[PDB]
């Protein structure tokens, strides 16, 4: 009811996202999602993963 | 600090002897015989002799070879 | 019968106001049902079992 | 009050008991704690001398698992009150209307895991303002009469005493009414003097040693326990006829 | 970088009594959002204030009985002396006396007025008077100190064993309710990346908001000294 | 009398020590086991949230 | 009032990617105020010198394949983007490629000068290049701040700060009579540019000259 609860919002893909389609690395995900102008739905974006 | 002595059942057959070693020696680590080689960073001298035997360097057949050659020496 | 007394005193309708963060200081997601309900405290408490 | 009522709890609050109801009343001539006298109506009057209904308020009194019973006043000075309504406010039963808990906000949030299946989470400002505080009255009761050796005395001065003790008696027997309690302290003092025993000479030596009174009665004082400790209230021993000293009674 | 934009205090407003808008206009890119964060934070949680901290009645031994002429109990004048503000600036502790009879509520402007007593509240409620007979003779002491401290610290490391009459009350300071911010566009004709800030603080007369800010910024300043001047252990 | 000497020796020795908890109704063999102390402010213990 | 400076280790850990510093002991509620002040002096507004815009000779249109690359014509731009390049003396400076061969491109290749300094000859910008030479490439960097994602035409994301995650811990501490205290663990990393520590100073200078509007009278003792 609480981790499975948040990571399954964070995990969740859903359209309509704010800057769409970023070619990005690993960690930087986290630079840009903690300041400002990124959604955690994020869906139909290939990114770096190793 | 010595979460789990997996390593002594990969390398040790048994775990249950493994508890009569582990006192074994951690009787003699904290009377005396031995000087610590794990310095005491946040652990007493069960843990160290626990990380001892995680690391490799003592089973239930060195110990054996260290009490024969005490009781050779006396 | 309970919209009409939300609105009437300058609130939303749907009850839920936008929270912050009081670690982080950060804007959450969709609004919050925030209230004032009736709440009481049992007997049994830690001064009379420990 | 519960601003999520019902509607019923009025009739609940006028049929609870501990309340201070209303019987031929009027204008409340002077409020004070455990002290509400009503002027005589003359419209709806009694010929027996035009008797005064004056209600005795019970404060501060010790209830059924440690707690504490108050009586608020309600009303004020030179307001007309009719039959039927409530004059005091009893513990939980604020203007009438019982009211057994408290209003604060809750905000229905899953909060850095401090909340895991169905917790609670409370700031330091409910603790800052003291809400949900309430008062165990604990009850110490002993018995000091009717043993199988004699009479007794309130506590004789008794030794084995500490210095908190010294300085909480005044002159003898019960301690004085506010002092403090804190570990294992002389709350209640007794002594159990023997008519026809063995006067034990082997501890004589710590009668010329340490204590008070001769050490030959073995007294042994209801100290306060591990786990209890705050400040008595009031004195309400014993009343029987033929009364003696009672120092402190 | 040549961060050269700093921020200045200007045209700090006051509506009714107690909150006083305090503007900053030059900002930055984000650090708005930044400032209004550290500043609350460090705010509410540590500052210097003064409040009743115990109080020695003439007349009775402790705070569960009640007494008579008045309209309310002991505890629940304590509890109301709690929440009563007053400022100091001469002393730390400072004990004051209060004595007045006869019929009608009581005010805070009652007590003597000191030279570093600055009573502000002219409203405030303690126990009425009811008919001709309440002596009430209260010495209400008043600390400055810190933040939250329970009555078990105070009677730890303080071997006294005090009379009884001093009945202890829980330092419940609160200087500042709430402070309520937001960022807004600032000035036009700029690079159009300069925002600006305005804070409400509930400092209710005791502390100036000027003061308050600076106080902030003080501790912030102070608290970030493990920093570049360093050393090796 | 509480000095600092054995809060130190209180903190020396609650940082490396098994400590057993178990549940009052112990209908599984899963209920006794071993965690470590910490010194938490208040008188009420926690439980892990894996536990 | 009084309050407490921390006297313990401060940095212990390999100089080379990894930063883990502590900070015990403090205050009850500071150690989450100097996290996200230092979060967001240190990632948001931090100057650097990567790099802005790539310009390959070819198509002017989506995706630029088939123009003298073979396995991704998009890989190239994350390797550009990974790659950070000071700038000392001048502002704004753009670098060529040259490449002749079958294999990785070995960023020590790249023609520098006085000002350019290469941070590591093992970048890889391109892997797969199936030809016998190469197609040259205009590299410009500059010097601002402000890590947004681009929406100007005529191409990649400038990168502001050389960090790549940020994050704190807060721990209790073991003080006499305070219990519930703050201890900071800071981990956050590097690409490998500039020290940790050294950017932990320069948000500090941030805080620092942020705030001495402020502290102008009276004077901070």
């Amino acid at each position: 009811q609480d981790v499975v609860l948040g990571l399954y919002y964070m995990t969740r893909d859903c359209v309509n996202a704010k800057g769409e389609g970023m070619v990005l690395t690993g960690p930087k995900e986290a630079e840009r999602l903690y300041r400002s102008g990124l959604a955690s739905l994020h869906a139909r974006v290939k990114v770096r993963i190793t | 600090a010595r979460v789990t002595v997996q390593d002594a059942v990969e390398k040790i057959g048994n775990r249950f002897d493994l508890v009569l070693v582990a006192a074994r020696r951690a009787r003699q680590m904290q009377v005396g015989g031995k000087d610590p080689l794990v310095p005491e960073e946040n652990d007493k001298t069960t843990v160290i002799a626990l990380r001892e035997i995680e690391e490799g360097l003592i089973n239930n057949q060195i110990l054996d070879v260290r009490e024969r050659q005490e009781q050779q020496e006396q | 019968e309970i919209k009409e007394l939300l609105k009437l005193g300058d609130l939303p309708t749907s009850g839920q106001i936008r929270l912050y963060d009081g670690r982080t200081g950060e804007q959450f997601e969709r609004p919050v049902t925030v209230g004032y309900m009736y709440m009481l405290k049992l007997n049994h408490l830690v001064d009379d079992k420990m | 009050k519960p601003l999520v009522g019902t509607g019923m709890e009025r009739a609940v609050a006028v049929d609870s008991g501990v309340t201070a109801v209303a019987k031929r009343g009027g204008v409340v001539q002077y409020v004070d704690a455990s002290r509400i006298v009503i002027k005589v109506n003359e419209d709806e009057m009694y010929p027996g001398e035009a008797g005064i209904d004056i209600y005795n308020l019970t404060k501060y009194t010790r209830s059924n698992q440690n707690t504490c019973i108050n009586q608020m006043p309600c009303v004020s000075l030179g307001e007309p009150v009719e039959r039927g309504d409530v004059l005091a406010d009893g513990p939980s039963t604020d203007l009438g209307e019982l009211a057994l808990g408290q209003n604060m906000r809750v905000a229905f949030m899953p909060w850095n895991g401090y909340n895991f299946e169905d917790s609670i989470l409370v700031s330091e400002r409910v603790v800052q303002e003291d809400r949900f505080t309430t008062i165990h009255i604990q009850e110490l009761a002993c018995v000091s009469r009717d043993t199988k050796l004699g009479p007794e005395e309130i506590t004789a001065d008794i030794p084995n005493v500490g210095e908190a003790a010294l300085s909480k008696l005044d002159e003898s027997g019960i301690v004085y009414i506010g002092a403090e309690v804190t570990g294992g302290d002389i709350l209640v003092g007794k002594v159990t003097p023997k008519g026809e025993t063995q006067l034990t000479p082997e501890e004589k030596l710590l009668r010329a040693i340490f204590g008070e009174k001769a050490s030959d009665v073995k007294d042994s004082s209801l100290r306060v326990p591990n786990g209890v400790s705050g400040t008595v209230i009031d004195v309400q021993v014993f009343t029987r006829d033929g009364v003696e000293k009672d120092k402190r009674a | 970088v040549t961060e050269f934009l700093k921020p200045r205090l200007v045209d700090i407003e006051q509506v009714s009594s107690t909150h006083a808008k305090v503007t900053l206009e030059p900002l930055e890119r984000g650090f708005g959002h930044t400032l209004g964060n550290a500043l609350r934070r460090i705010l509410l949680s540590s500052m210097p204030g003064c409040a009743v901290t115990e109080v020695e009645i003439d007349g009775v031994l402790h705070e569960y009985s009640t007494k008579e002429g008045v309209q309310e109990d002991i505890l629940e004048i304590l509890l109301n002396l709690k929440g009563l503000a007053v400022r100091v600036q001469g002393k730390d502790e400072v004990i004051l006396t209060l004595n007045k009879s006869g019929i009608g509520p009581v005010t805070a402007a009652d007590i003597t007025h000191d030279g570093d007593v600055e009573i502000v509240k002219p409203q405030h409620v303690i126990c009425h008077l009811t008919d001709e007979n309440a002596s009430i003779s209260m010495r209400i002491k008043v600390q400055r100190g810190r933040g939250y401290v329970p009555a078990s610290t105070r009677i730890h490391s303080e071997e006294d064993e005090r009379p009884i009459g001093r009945l202890l009350v829980d330092a419940c300071y609160s200087p500042v309710e709430r402070i309520a911010y937001n960022v807004e566009a600032a000035r036009v004709e700029q690079r159009t990346d300069l925002d600006k800030l305005v804070i409400e603080m509930e400092t209710n007369g005791t502390i100036d908001p000027e003061e308050a800010i600076r106080r902030a910024a003080t501790i912030l300043a102070e608290q970030l000294e493990a920093f570049v001047d360093l050393r090796d252990v | 009398r509480e000095e600092a000497v054995v809060w130190d020796i209180l903190d020396e020795v609650i940082r490396e020590h098994p400590v057993l908890l178990n549940r009052a109704p112990t209908l599984h063999r899963l209920g006794i086991q071993a965690f470590e102390p910490v010194l938490i402010e208040g008188k009420a213990i926690q439980l892990h949230p894996l536990v």
